[PDB]
RNA sequence: ACAAUCUUCUCACAUGUUUUUUUUUAAAUAUUUUUGAGAAAAUUUGUUUUUUUUUU
């Protein structure tokens, strides 16, 4: 109903997952992945002037990232001060390693060092006070192979707030603005639930037309919503998009 | 007279740019002076007789006896051997005790560089067993160009009687 | 006489055209240096070719400047065989270097046509469905 | 009695039915030839009685060795002398164990100040009781020969008729077990549904390493081949933030049975163990079942095998795949990406060097692994030439292959 | 493989012992006063 | 004549004063 | 001079909130969808900071 006075949801995320669940068709290493639902936003004009080296938390109901994946968190120095409370909140099930600034520039700086410690990793946080800085020391290894830090908050340095902010970043998902009148982003999973899909959908919508797109909801020109390699049936159009 | 293939290798040294990133490196881990270690121990000392946990030392290896140890053990990972030792028995077999131990090895030119560096007027050999992980790419990148630079060179020369 | 065209590989990050202009013009004479850049980007290929003036400084750069340590990079630097050497081997060869700001180029950029397309693209959608 | 609180404190009170029928006539002295089952609980059966007839005896280091056991494989001696130590807590006669591939100068040294109670294999105690100067031996009064038929099909023929003309043969008391009776046993006695993945033997660990993190929700047993490979391996993984249960324990017998209990009891867990030490106990329903080192007998271990069976294999030891073809045994090969394995060598190598106890376990680990794989049955399918040291001390976490003497 | 088939002693990863020695030695020169401390050094 | 490395340094100057100017 | 300046941000606003942190070898090599309309979101994949005709 924000984006053109209507709410052609539900219905469609439904049929998406039906058409995804019909289309299906020894190993010793199995994982829950499971296919994403990518939802792509069409705009009448450019979003981004320039790209961004900054992932966008976008709150949403159903946790994308599951709870369960390895997270390396990157802290200001010291690092023992940081490690401390990981393991004084209880966060080390899910923040693994913690690695200082310094250390990260020093003891990982060749080309395949910054491979190994990406592909060691499924998610990767860093702290909001050092982000800029990840733009280096990083690379192309990192913030183009599918690994752009997560802007978490930990400036406070207390426990109960670490351990908040990770649960923030864990049920939030992440999407990164680049120079483009497109963006897509992950909405949910195959495993996620119809009427949990279309909840993350809607509130990925808000947030895109509350701080992301200039023009909000009249800016926006279509939506759509699709699997990995599934077609995309058009989600909401615009009907004053000729105006 | 003709000079024996044993003898007649630590006529080719090794080159003025790889020896110059050699002791680049070898600077880093220089061994404690006698001065800078008499201050951390009275500082450790302070400590204790008021009241009162370290990392393990890191430093390049010296010593002939020492350095041989280390390459029987495989435990070095670049030996530097002084190319005018005055008795050159001293070091005539380590440039085959290196190959047979599989250790990079390189002829770099003088002792008196190499006793510079560990604070001596002399050294006949430096090993390097250890460095920081930060240093884990220059000294692998030194060991890429000794093998290109001494070891790919050369090969050839060192099994003909020089000299005559 | 013989123009040898001596290769250089492993080019640390800043040993770019100008560099290694003035660095390989000492030992010899570089008529032609085009350090080899990608088509959108041009960011440095990282290796480049270098056609000395003659073949013998060409061999003699070969020599001095193969398995070269410079900044952790041991410089590849193999004389490329004249027979091997092309037309287009130095094509466009000593250029200001042209990345057009395609992204800015392609964000200026951005009527009835194109909505009838719109309406063309949308009924293909529909048919697809 | 001392051997009463001692078997007390292994944590036994109930007898075996081979204990039964075997413990009282050897009280008489009488010589007896058992035929006895793997695991039936035979260990106790013929060690104490001879304990009792020590210290009946009062025998000193002075006189020498009046004992003597002979055990077919390393592993399955050094079980038994890990039994003899807890049995002899309480006493003041010597014991010690000589076996092949170990330290014969130091075991010359062992056997001069005086061993009463030695278990030995044919071929090191044959060489010990002819060359070892010092070594006294005339006051034997009780021998012991444990799986025959096992000793005869390792090849030990010139070597078990050679032994028996040098030991003293009056007054010595004779035991004999062997759980299948063929034809060479009693010439003696005269005398006297799988899966396996086909991993490079430097990624054997990481690949363990990686299917155990997959599996952590589940029930895991694993069988490797030393006893010495169970410790290495267990204080390792608990070094790396992987809780893994071992049956090794401190080589006390009351620890195992009630680690074994607790895995049991345990709904989920990762439990440890020698093929050795899991023979003759009841397996219960795990959901894996790993053999991460061939199986020292694999004429047992098809026996035993017959909720998912996996079996590490290195390319080198695909002719054990044809063996399996002869046994008439069912088998599918698993299949896994490099990328899933867990790229933690460096860092392994780096934790084990840097620590004194962790590099000297698996120094420890890595001299039983070869020396129990240069002692298996089956040369032809597992060579120890064909293997390659330089992988098998990756798997090891080291960067050079320790210097062992085979 | 290397040379030596020795075992390695513990000395090798535990502080060293002639330092410790000699940390002892100065402690008891400071205590009787006959080696000046860095602060005494200092502030002479 | 000079060695390469001090064209590459006196490059990579010139980037970082390049860089910083536009800061 | 083989060293030089790639960000251990913030910004306001009202602790919250908000606004920021231009920065990312070389190639090879990838997603069907959005769409963008080469360009553009875009799985990406592998990978020596690797690297020879092929200048952006």
């Amino acid at each position: 109903e924000l984006l053109g006075s209507d709410a052609p949801l539900e219905k469609v995320c439904s049929a998406l997952l039906e058409y995804e669940s019909k289309r299906k068709s020894l190993l010793e290493d199995e994982q829950d992945d499971i296919e994403p639902v990518w939802l792509q936003l069409a705009t009448l004009k450019f979003i981004g002037n320039n790209r961004k080296l900054i992932p966008y938390k976008i709150a949403i109901k159903n946790p994308v990232i599951p709870s369960s994946s390895e997270a390396c968190l990157i802290v200001k120095d010291p690092q023992r001060v940081y490690k401390d409370l990981v393991n004084e909140a209880g966060l080390s099930k899910v923040v693994t390693r913690v690695i200082g600034l310094s250390k990260l520039k020093a003891k990982w700086n060749s080309y395949e060092q910054k491979r190994q410690l990406r592909d060691q990793f499924d998610i990767f946080l860093a702290d909001d006070r050092v982000i800029p800085m990840l733009p280096r020391i990083l690379g192309k290894t990192f913030y183009q192979k599918s690994k752009v830090p997560v802007p978490v908050k930990i400036s406070k340095g207390t426990a109960e707030q670490l351990k908040r902010e990770v649960v923030s970043a864990y049920g939030a998902t992440y999407f990164n603005s680049a120079p483009c009148s497109s963006f897509m982003i992950k909405c949910g999973h195959v495993s996620n639930t119809s009427t949990e899909l279309a909840e993350n959908v809607e509130s990925i919508l808000q947030f895109v037309s509350k701080h992301i797109v200039p023009d909000g909801a009249k800016g926006i020109a279509s939506i759509h919503l699709k699997t990995s390699q599934s077609i995309a049936i058009p989600l909401w159009n615009n009907p004053n998009l000729k105006e | 007279l003709k000079v024996p293939p044993a003898i007649a290798q630590f006529q080719k040294t090794l080159d003025k740019n790889t020896a110059t990133q050699v002791f680049k490196l070898l600077n880093k881990y220089r061994p404690e002076t006698a001065a800078e270690k008499k201050q951390r121990l009275v500082a450790e000392a302070e400590a204790v007789a008021n009241g009162k946990v370290s990392k393990k030392p890191y430093n390049v290896k010296y010593g002939l006896n020492h350095v041989v140890a280390l390459i029987e053990a495989k435990k070095a990972k670049l030996v530097l051997i002084a190319s005018d030792v005055d008795p050159i028995e001293l070091v005539v077999f380590l440039p085959a005790l290196c190959k047979k131990m599989g250790v990079p090895y390189a002829i770099v030119k003088n002792k008196a560089r190499l006793g510079t560096v560990i604070h001596q007027k002399t050294a006949a050999v430096l090993a390097v067993t250890e460095v920081r992980e930060e240093d884990k790419n220059e000294l692998a990148s030194i060991v890429s160009a000794v093998d290109a630079n001494f070891s790919a060179k050369y090969d050839e020369s060192r099994r003909k009687w020089g000299g005559g | 006489k013989k123009k040898g065209v001596l290769y250089v590989g492993r080019l640390p990050h800043g040993f770019y055209e100008k560099q290694m202009r003035m660095y390989f013009s000492q030992f010899g004479p570089v008529l032609r240096l085009r350090m080899s850049r990608n088509r959108k980007t041009g960011s440095s290929k990282h290796y480049a070719f270098i056609e000395f003036e003659s073949l013998d400084v060409a061999n003699v750069v070969a020599e001095t400047m193969h398995n070269y340590l410079l900044y952790g990079k041991l410089l590849q630097c193999k004389v490329i065989p004249e027979d091997q050497v092309h037309e287009n081997m130095f094509k466009g060869a000593d250029v200001p270097f042209k990345r057009i700001p395609h992204a800015t180029i392609a964000r200026l950029q951005h009527a009835d046509k194109l909505i009838t397309r719109h309406n063309r693209k949308l009924k293909l959608k529909k048919r697809k469905l | 009695e001392n051997i009463q609180k001692a078997i007390k404190e292994m944590g036994f009170e109930t007898m075996t039915e081979i204990q039964k029928r075997s413990i009282p006539p050897l009280l008489a002295g009488r010589d007896v030839l058992g035929a006895a089952k793997t695991g039936s609980g035979k260990t106790l059966a013929f060690l104490i009685p001879t304990i009792e007839m020590l210290y009946a005896l009062k025998f000193k280091p002075r006189n020498g060795t009046g004992v003597i056991i002979i055990s077919p494989t390393r592993e399955l001696a050094l079980q038994i002398f890990g039994v003899a130590k807890e049995l002899l807590k309480y006493h003041h006669q010597t014991f010690g164990i000589v076996i092949g591939g170990a330290n014969r100068r130091a075991e010359a040294d062992k056997l001069v100040k005086g061993v009463n109670l030695l278990v030995a294999t044919p071929g090191r105690l044959l060489d010990h009781l002819q060359n070892t100067k010092g070594f006294v031996f005339r006051n034997l009064r009780s021998l012991v020969i444990d799986e025959a038929d096992r000793i005869l099909e390792i090849g030990f023929e010139d070597e078990m008729r050679q032994i028996m003309k040098i030991l003293p043969s009056e007054n010595r008391q004779t035991l004999l077990f062997s759980a299948t009776q063929t034809t060479k046993v009693e010439d003696l006695a005269r005398i006297s549904e799988q899966g396996y993945v086909v991993v490079d033997s430097d990624k054997r660990f990481l690949l363990l390493f990686s299917f155990l993190k997959r599996n952590l929700k589940k029930k895991v047993i694993v069988f490797m081949s030393s006893c010495a490979s169970v410790k290495y391996m267990a204080e390792l993984l608990n070094y790396i933030d992987l809780p893994v249960l071992d049956l090794h324990g401190k080589q006390k017998q009351q620890r195992r049975t009630n680690t074994f209990f607790e895995f049991c009891n345990a709904e989920k867990g990762i439990l440890l163990c020698t093929n050795v030490a899991a023979r003759g106990l009841d397996i219960p329903a795990v959901d894996w079942i790993v053999q991460y080192d061939p199986p020292d007998d694999p004429r047992d271990y098809i026996h035993r095998v017959g909720g998912k069976s996996l079996m590490f294999l290195a390319p080198s030891e695909l002719g054990f795949l044809r063996y399996l073809k002869t046994a008439k045994v069912s088998l599918n090969e698993f299949e896994f990406p490099a990328n899933k394995v867990a790229n933690v060598q460096s860092q392994l190598e780096k934790l084990v060097s840097k620590n004194y106890y962790l590099q000297q376990s698996a120094k420890d680990g890595y001299r039983s692994y070869l020396q129990a794989y240069a002692s298996y049955s089956l040369k032809s399918i597992f060579d120890i030439n064909k293997l390659d040291l330089a992988k098998v001390a990756k798997s090891f976490g080291f960067a050079h292959p320790p210097n062992v003497n085979i | 493989t290397p040379l030596s088939s020795a075992p390695e002693p513990k000395r090798r990863f535990a502080p060293s012992k002639h330092e410790q020695k000699r940390i002892l030695q100065l402690a008891y020169a400071i205590r009787k006063g006959r080696i000046l401390t860095s602060e005494q050094r200092a502030e002479r | 004549f000079k060695r390469a490395e001090t064209f590459i340094n006196n490059y990579r100057q010139r980037e970082r004063e390049r860089i910083r100017l536009n800061r």
